């Protein structure tokens, strides 16, 4: 199924597209912001050169020189920005790999929507992507419990387990699977009295 | 231009008082605001005019046309007193009394017909409001739909276990790396 | 905006600004990206649930009462005991900054619906357990759920049902001094404070920045046309619109910092609330300062709040081993 929800619609991947496009339009300003006249009496060098004369020239240049240099500078800043977001991701993609696809992680909602069991990275252009494997409980059936039972008129709990009853007597199952047992003295031990 | 102080804005009555010596009014923001008249010693009130973003609530340009205005931070009985050949820097004042308007914290939207349903969000609004292109098909600005309630039957002696178990492959997307890029 | 705050109400001005360019029309995309970032760090840390869980009428949860925490009915509007305390202590003209053309839009999840979520993970993690927050809701008594999460910090579950009274009067005593404790000083929501006071100083410093001179003649726009000659008026303008739209940049280059100092501590929320809230966690240290049995979230202006309920040991008596 996994195969044909990436492909299903184009938005799946929009984590990864973006980092590529702002980076291609951030370049896209860049290259447009020299057409810019920045108060001078044009925007090409040339023509300012063969036009003025050299005592003020350097005037005309110097609203273009600072001009320009300094829409370079806010490109600069403005990819320092990106590369620590990054910087950001990657440590955090590094985390998913060591923990989630090198062993089992308990952390709930960190390797999947629910328990989680498994994960395989797989290459992306200028990015990873995971494939979470997750165990989710089915439908389930409600019972009446009780924390505890008094047998010999002496406490008994469960050893690791719940204690439930259809109706008729008790059972002991695991958590996450009804999987109901006798009550016996392996699964159980005393603590006190029951009073 | 009163004394050459050059300014632009709407003139009202001020309540607030100006010693007999004062005479220009200024605000944290350092300008004028208030300003005596010569002729008439009643203290005026400058405020900028009626003014604010225009923002565009669009579906996808191949699906429809129709486009829904939002206006930012304006009472909704504001523009219909803008409206004015020469007076407004938009052409397309129409849509000023245009279809039905609904008034929310973020403006008035016109454009589209607010439905008091519920629907997940398309377009985000702000305030608790996303337009989104419905069913003939025309563009409704609803409420945020948090998800369908859920009671929980919890009692004291009640417990839930589920009786089978499924196992679903959920995705995950992290970008790694930008394209490096020299200058 | 680009035009009215460099040239505002001046037709004059404005058309030698487009000599710059798209210098600015990036600003506004600079800005568009954190205003809509800020509209996705609070769906990604109080939006984890697909449900809108209820609690039952009936608040007895075995001895432990939680009328501090849960959502008021009384109060016209959804929010919690807690929730009245934190936002009377958070304190956010403002008018003048809008006529300078520095808008502040309302964020896309109101403040009543941010109650509504917290409802939410205060109908889960106290009915339900920490079993909602990876599939099907699962009611458990909540009788029953402490000797869960006791089991998993190392104490077998009998030391709870031999003293469950006295674990929920000391749970009900502990909760209350989070009320007095909260109001007892403001330097409490001190990281509150300085976000909402960092973001309000900055537009401080902008609006007076356009009354600087910048080594022109006269900050005021309209005089330098109207006092000196045309053909060094251009040049006398260019350091005037060079000097706004500079401290412009210094402004939004410095607001990314401050979105990045944010959208760093929204994941550490996020993964406070998925592990911290949603369940137990073994990371020691992580959700407070003790063993950790489990969380409350509380919402805030501009921020989110926990209640971690940590588990902490008493005096103890030494003795020999082998
Ligand atoms: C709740 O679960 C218990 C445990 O399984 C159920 O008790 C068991 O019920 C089955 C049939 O429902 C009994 O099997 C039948 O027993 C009779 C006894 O004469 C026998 O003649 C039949 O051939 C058949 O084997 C089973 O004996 C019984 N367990 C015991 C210990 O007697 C109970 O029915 C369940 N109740 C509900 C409401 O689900
Ligand atoms: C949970 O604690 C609250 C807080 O004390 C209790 O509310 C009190 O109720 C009594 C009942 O007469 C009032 O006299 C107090 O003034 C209330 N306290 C406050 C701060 O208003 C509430 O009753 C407790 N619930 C349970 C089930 O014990
Ligand atoms: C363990 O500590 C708790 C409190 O930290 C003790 O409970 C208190 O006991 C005293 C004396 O018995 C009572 O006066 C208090 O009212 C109790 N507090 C509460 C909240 O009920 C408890 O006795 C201690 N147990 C041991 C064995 O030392
Ligand atoms: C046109 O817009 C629709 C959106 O309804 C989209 O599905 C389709 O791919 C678009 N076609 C183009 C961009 O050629
Ligand atoms: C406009 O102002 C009036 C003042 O009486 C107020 O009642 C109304 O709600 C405002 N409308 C909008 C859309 O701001
Ligand atoms: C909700 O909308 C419907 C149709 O738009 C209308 O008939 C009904 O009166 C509205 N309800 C309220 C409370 O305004
Ligand atoms: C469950 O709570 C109700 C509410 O007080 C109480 O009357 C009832 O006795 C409780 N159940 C048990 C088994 O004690």
């Amino acid at each position: 199924k996994i195969q044909d929800s990436l492909s299903s619609t184009a938005s799946a991947l929009g984590k990864l597209q973006d980092v590529v496009n702002h980076n291609a339009q951030a370049l896209n300003t860049l290259v447009k912001q020299l057409s810019s006249k920045f108060g001078a009496i044009s925007s090409v060098l040339n023509d300012i050169f063969s036009r003025l004369d050299k005592v003020e020239a350097e005037v005309q240049i110097d609203r273009l020189i600072t001009g320009r240099l300094q829409s370079l500078q806010t490109y600069v800043t403005q990819q320092l920005i990106r590369a620590a977001e990054i910087r950001a991701s990657a440590n955090l993609a590094a985390t998913k790999m060591s923990e989630c696809v090198l062993g089992q992680s308990k952390r709930v909602d960190f390797c999947g929507k629910g328990y989680h069991l498994m994960s395989f990275p797989q290459s992306a252009p200028h990015g990873v992507v995971f494939l979470h494997v997750t165990y989710v409980p089915a439908q389930e059936k409600n019972f009446t419990t009780a924390p505890a039972i008094c047998h010999d008129g002496k406490a008994h709990f469960p050893r690791e387990g719940v204690f439930v009853s259809n109706g008729t007597h008790w059972f002991v199952t695991q958590r996450n699977f009804y999987e109901p047992q006798i009550i016996t003295t392996d699964n159980t031990f005393v603590s006190g009295n029951c009073d | 231009n009163f004394n050459g102080l050059k300014g632009t804005g709407v003139l009202t009555e001020s309540n607030k008082k100006f010693l007999p010596f004062q005479q220009f009014g200024r605000d944290i923001a350092d300008t004028t605001d208030a300003v005596r008249d010569p002729q008439t010693l009643e203290i005026l009130d400058i405020t900028p005019c009626s003014f604010g973003g225009v923002s565009v609530i669009t579906p996808g340009t191949n699906t429809s046309n129709q486009v829904a205005v939002l206006y930012q931070g304006v009472n909704c009985t504001e523009v219909p007193v803008a409206i004015h050949a020469d007076q407004l820097t938009p052409t397309w004042r129409v849509y000023s009394t245009g279809s039905n308007v609904f008034q929310t914290r973020a403006g008035c939207l016109i454009g589209a017909e607010y439905v008091n349903n519920s629907y997940e969000c398309d377009i985000p609004i702000g305030a608790g409001i996303c337009a989104s292109y419905q069913t003939s098909q025309s563009i409704i600005a609803y409420t945020m739909s948090l998800g369908a309630e859920n009671s929980v039957a919890y009692s004291n002696n009640s417990i839930a276990i589920p009786t089978n178990f499924t196992i679903s492959v959920t995705t995950e997307i992290l970008p790694v790396s930008m394209t490096k890029t020299s200058v | 905006d680009c035009t009215m705050y460099i040239c505002g109400d001046s037709t004059e001005c404005s058309n030698l600004l487009l000599q710059y360019g798209s210098f600015c029309t990036q600003l506004k995309r600079a800005l568009t990206g954190i205003a809509v970032e800020q509209d996705k760090n609070t769906q990604e840390v109080f939006a984890q649930v697909k449900q809108i869980y209820k609690t039952p009428p009936i608040k007895y949860f075995g001895g432990f009462n939680f009328s501090q925490i849960l959502p008021d009915p009384s109060k016209p509007s959804k929010r919690s005991f807690i929730e009245d305390l934190l936002f009377n202590k958070v304190t956010l003209l403002i008018c003048a900054q809008k006529f300078k053309g520095l808008t502040v839009l309302p964020p896309l999840l109101t403040d009543e619906m941010i109650a509504q979520y917290t409802s939410a993970l205060l109908a889960g993690t106290i009915t339900s357990g920490w079993t909602f927050g990876a599939g099907a809701a699962l009611q458990i008594p909540f009788a029953m759920q402490m000797a869960y999460r006791f089991n998993g910090i190392g104490v077998t579950q009998n030391v709870l049902y031999e003293n469950q009274k006295l674990i929920a009067n000391q749970f009900n005593s502990a909760i209350g001094k989070i009320q007095d404790s909260l109001s007892s000083t403001a330097s409490a929501l001190g990281k509150l404070q300085d976000v909402v006071n960092h973001n309000a100083q900055a537009l401080n410093t902008l609006v007076k920045q356009l009354s600087s001179k910048f080594g022109a003649i006269s900050s005021v726009l309209n005089d330098i046309f109207s006092r000196l000659d045309k053909v060094e008026a251009e040049v006398q303008i260019d350091r005037l619109i060079t000097g706004r739209l500079q401290s412009l940049q210094t402004y939004v280059t410095q607001q990314l910092i401050r979105a990045a100092e944010i959208r760093a501590s929204a994941n550490l929320a996020a993964t406070k609330m998925s592990e911290c809230v949603l369940g137990q966690s073994k990371r020691v240290d992580f959700c407070g300062k003790g063993y950790h049995l489990m969380s409350f979230p509380q919402s805030a202006p501009h921020g989110v709040v926990f209640l971690h309920v940590t588990y902490v040991p008493a005096q103890e008596k030494n003795f020999t081993t082998a």
